[PDB]
């Protein structure tokens, strides 16, 4: 369009080819991953179950592009950012089952079934509480399968060595703990010292439906609106929006299969 | 500036002086004493190495470059433009069309070999045999037109083989004897190992230096000064008794097939990508209007569908009350060249390029009747000319390749003493077509004979050229009753 | 370039007037010569020989040449190479054939050829011919008991002849720059050695003295040859090189050639020109390559009494030009005269007829065949005296009886035109020729094995018997 | 390769996958190759380009 001043939106998340400084991103390097892809932890841990329809929930997203953008700066943005989504859908998937957060639609979660349960150890990080940790669990005749824990405690559980075999309890270069290995949470919700265990095999998922993709140039978007106030049309405002969506199931088979250590 | 201080400040311009042409780079190498006055003075062969790396290499990497097909036009992007238009550099690989086809006219068809006594004729076949010796031929008469010179290193293998390897000519060289007879004094080569994953913060560099009674091998770095220091097990005797490195040249001064044509390749590719930029950079045509108007830039869209266009001037009103009518106007205008004399100065770039190099001009070109074998033989007569002197200093380096293979020979007693291999007569064949069938007719007549499996086997319709002798048999011996 | 060419001083015939050891007592003479020669024959040879190498005076005279934001496009075309290569292979491509009705001279005179590979040998000495218009050979008895053939340079080898009409050639002088490769060893050093009859004589010379020749340790040494060894062959009788009186229209062509060069570098291909009273965005501009209409509206003029009036837009595109017609009729004329005066087929204007083309060949060279006889009676006057100075050393080694003369030796030339095998064995069979087998098989290539052939037509032949 | 059925087979491998590690003397004997391929599914583009 003829517009030479950018094209505000509210919510701002429409990707653009210039800034609101008026910058033009021309001649635009191409991006490259800082950082490891993450994986979803519940589907890497838990039981998967084969499921013909839904309980499942549906999860989804839109991400709208300017054309300018999809052309004149980075035109492969939409094979490149089907990962990313997959990332995010992975993220949201493991802290809604995993720590009860981000306004989980399931009245099922590993937090809650800790919390009912009260199986929870107020400590710090040593061979005995580690030991307490899985006997919480062995009590019931069910016997720990992994760890879950936040990444930056690796620092406190090198300093821990068995006192009879005087050795480092926890092996870094594994990264696995008494034998057990440990799967890390990058998300901010799980604090420092935290630390999770159960029996995952009780822990039970299904997929109806995998991540599902969808490009339309011609859909109108609601939900974000123009300066003005009216909705974004992708056809008249030539502009592009990636659909993508997943239908996930979550289920505790047995809620005291699960234990937290906690910072006392 | 003062030209007295740039290089002080280090302003004294970089990436300048031509490299072809030069004086330093193609020189021989020459050296007053012994190989012992040589080699006992190491520090020398470090002066040759890196006169040698200063000047000598340069030529020869340009030279690679353009049978590579990288021409200054692809790399010279220092005044290039693309904020927005396309870059259009293009490079037109005329360097390796010329020498391809002018190595294929040489040694295309493999060298022969005829002598007296079969002793020596079987043990010449088994080395050629076991080195592959034809494409090893074919090799150097490519590195014969590209740098115009070639290297071939002889060795005697740890599972005690002779053996045949070409070396690398920009990493090799050899030091004459300062008299007339120019004797090869020693032979050197040097490989830059480097990390695959990085740039080693020195510069390493691997020299071997052969004299005529073995190796020495030595380390160096670029920011050491070359100074050569003896690696682990630096000597190794040879039982040859002369430098194992031969030199082949392409003629006298040891000067490229296209070395001489270079500029003019550049030429063409600034003719031709200078026509690209013309077309990537300006419309082919726009329909103009003149004269004070309103045009709706919406309307405007209609211009591809519209079958009237219908102008209305302004008119003016004067305080007195006079009226008067703007001067409206419409026509297309589109961009044009001088087709002419830019196709005319391109097609004189491109036929000298062939003229210069005997090389066939494919774009002026007629096919005399139908008799290929003459009709080239007609065309190619310059390219003739040239090709029957690089014939002669080719044979002068087979015949020193025999003389280290029989010295080998003779001192592993693999063969008689009193043999003498400078009678072997090499038998050259130039690559030109052939036809097999005229052939036949001209050797069967005037008394030619064949025998009957051998003739079957030249012609392909024949699905089993020995199982028809048998069926031929059969269908005889039925005949006789 | 012409200053050194055409002067008056070089390309002369050295003479003397005393005798060998009136020059020989008084050395002083021949470091006249040196200086003589140094002076004024080596600039010409060392033009010749740049442009052999393509250095043509184009490359190098900067001095008036342009590079303050536009390219330098210099040109050298190499002509001089393509004339040389291609008259030195027609006349030496085919080696000369020996015959002598004595076979100990003839196998003497084969087994010296075989020795100094006296084909290659020759082929350089034509080359040198066609680009300096003489060369030099050395015969020397070697240090390991052979007789060696060297050609020598001709930038730095001379002769000074007998003054008399005979014009023997009296004493023969080398004289070679030593420098080494890491300094430009800024001293003047020559080392000199001079020939005569009866020995080689050395020395050492630099400028600054004047060229004093000064002995080397050692200074003499014997050879067994009773003439001055060095041998001297001309291209013709003024002694001129082939492309020699052409170098002012290779020039010619080199400048033509590098003023278009010129002209397509610094000026635009075309550009749409837009005039009169008008604003335009440098923004807008830049859709110049992507809009379909241009719209110009002139400036509307208000005078005071009230009266308008339009401005005069105009726009249009404009494009470069030069005078295709008049530069290549011009270059076309260069080289087709280059061509002419060097009796060098013009490819550009050529064709051939039917299938025959070496006999159809002789027509477009029969030019050139001219002034290659003349060069053939030189060059086998040359060749007598190598064999005069090998059967010297031969009988002064009682290598070959005293009885012998090699004056008895003919030479054979044959031109390097092509040939057509299948149409000369059709007619050395025809009219009663006769081929063994063996030989036969060897003149046709698609018998993979020749020699095998015989044993399998044998075993096909036997049982033919039965 | 000598497959499983025990016959001698010969396969052409790709050369965007296949690469092979040189002796570094002037012999060049090769010294070993390598061959790396990209699992995947069908359409679920793998978050790690697993080799």
């Amino acid at each position: 369009s003829n517009n030479v001043k950018p094209q505000v939106f509210n919510p701002d998340n429409v990707m653009m080819h210039e800034k609101k400084d008026g910058t033009l991103m021309n001649e635009f390097t191409t991006p490259i991953l800082q950082e490891v892809m993450e994986n979803s932890k519940i589907m890497q841990l838990g039981k998967y179950e084969p499921m013909e329809g839904t309980r499942a929930f549906k999860l989804g997203v839109i991400l709208p592009v300017t054309k300018e953008f999809l052309n004149y700066t980075y035109s492969q943005f939409f094979e490149e950012m089907k990962p990313m989504i997959a990332e995010a859908f992975y993220k949201k998937f493991d802290e809604a089952g995993i720590l009860n957060q981000g306004n989980n639609p399931f009245g099922k979660s590993i937090a809650q079934s800790i919390e009912k349960t009260n199986k929870v150890i107020k400590g710090d990080f040593t061979q005995d509480n580690i030991i307490d940790l899985e006997a919480l669990l062995e009590d019931d005749e069910l016997e720990a399968n992994a760890f879950i824990s936040k990444t930056q405690n690796r620092s406190l559980l090198r300093k821990i060595v068995d006192p009879e075999t005087k050795e480092r309890i926890y092996d870094r270069n594994s990264d696995s703990l008494d034998g057990l290995p440990v799967v890390n949470l990058k998300s901010s919700n799980l604090k420092r010292g935290e630390l999770i265990t159960g029996d995952f095999d009780k822990l039970i998922y299904g997929i109806p439906q995998l991540i599902e993709y969808k490009i339309d140039e011609t859909a109108q978007l609601s939900t974000v609106k123009n300066e003005d106030g009216t909705p974004v049309n992708l056809f008249e405002q030539d502009m592009v929006a990636l659909r993508a969506t997943m239908h996930v199931a979550l289920h505790i088979a047995d809620d005291k299969a699960f234990a937290k250590l906690v910072p006392a | 500036m003062l030209k007295v201080n740039e290089f002080e400040t280090d302003t004294d311009l970089r990436g300048n002086i031509n490299y072809l042409f030069n004086d330093e780079a193609n020189v021989v190498y020459t050296y007053d004493g012994t190989e012992s006055d040589l080699l006992q003075n190491v520090n020398e062969v470090s002066k040759y190495i890196e006169h040698h790396m200063d000047y000598q290499r340069p030529r020869l990497k340009v030279l690679s470059d353009y049978y590579e097909g990288k021409t200054k036009n692809l790399v010279e992007l220092t005044r290039r433009k693309e904020e927005y238009m396309a870059d259009n550099r293009v490079a037109h690989d005329y360097a390796s069309y010329i020498s391809d086809f002018i190595n294929g006219y040489f040694l295309g068809n493999p060298i022969q070999y005829q002598d007296d006594d079969k002793d020596v004729l079987e043990a010449i076949e088994a080395f050629n045999d076991l080195n592959d010796v034809e494409s090893h031929n074919r090799s150097l008469g490519l590195d014969l037109s590209i740098y115009g010179k070639a290297y071939e290193l002889m060795i005697r293998n740890q599972d005690d083989e002779t053996r045949l390897y070409k070396s690398d000519a920009m990493s090799t060289f050899i030091i004459y004897d300062n008299t007339v007879e120019r004797n090869s004094i020693a032979g050197v080569r040097y490989l830059r190992t480097k990390p695959i994953d990085k740039t080693d913060e020195d510069e390493v560099f691997t020299v071997d230096l052969f004299t005529s009674h073995g190796v020495y091998r030595y380390l160096t770095n670029r920011t050491n000064g070359l100074k050569l220091t003896p690696r682990e097990n630096s000597f190794e005797s040879h039982s040859f008794e002369r430098m194992p490195i031969t030199e082949f040249s392409n003629n006298e001064r040891r000067k490229g097939d296209y070395e001489k044509v270079i500029t003019l390749i550049d030429l063409y590719d600034n003719a031709e990508s200078d026509t690209a930029n013309y077309m990537s950079d300006l419309n082919d045509a726009m329909l103009l209007i003149k004269g004070n108007l309103n045009l709706d830039p919406v309307e405007v869209r209609k211009q591809k569908e519209a079958n009237v266009l219908f102008l209305e001037p302004t008119v003016y009103v004067d305080a007195e009350g006079r009226e008067t009518e703007g001067s409206v106007d419409g026509g297309y205008i589109y961009k044009q060249y001088d087709v002419q004399g830019t196709e005319a100065y391109k097609d004189r770039l491109n036929s000298d390029i062939h003229m210069f190099t005997n090389t066939p001009n494919m774009k002026d070109d007629n096919f005399s009747g139908t008799q290929s074998g003459e009709a080239m033989k007609y065309k190619l007569f310059g390219l003739e000319q040239r090709t029957k002197t690089k014939e002669g200093l080719f044979t002068k380096g087979l015949r020193r390749r025999a003389k280290l293979l029989e010295t080998i020979l003779k001192n592993t007693r693999s063969i008689d003493a009193n043999k003498d291999f400078n009678t072997v007569r090499y038998v050259y064949n130039r690559n030109l077509p052939k036809s097999l069938i005229e052939e036949l007719k001209a050797y069967i007549d005037s008394g030619g004979k064949i025998s009957q499996t051998t003739l079957m086997s030249l012609f392909s319709f024949f699905q089993d050229p020995e199982l028809e002798v048998k069926k031929i048999e059969e269908d005889e011996k039925e005949s006789i009753k």
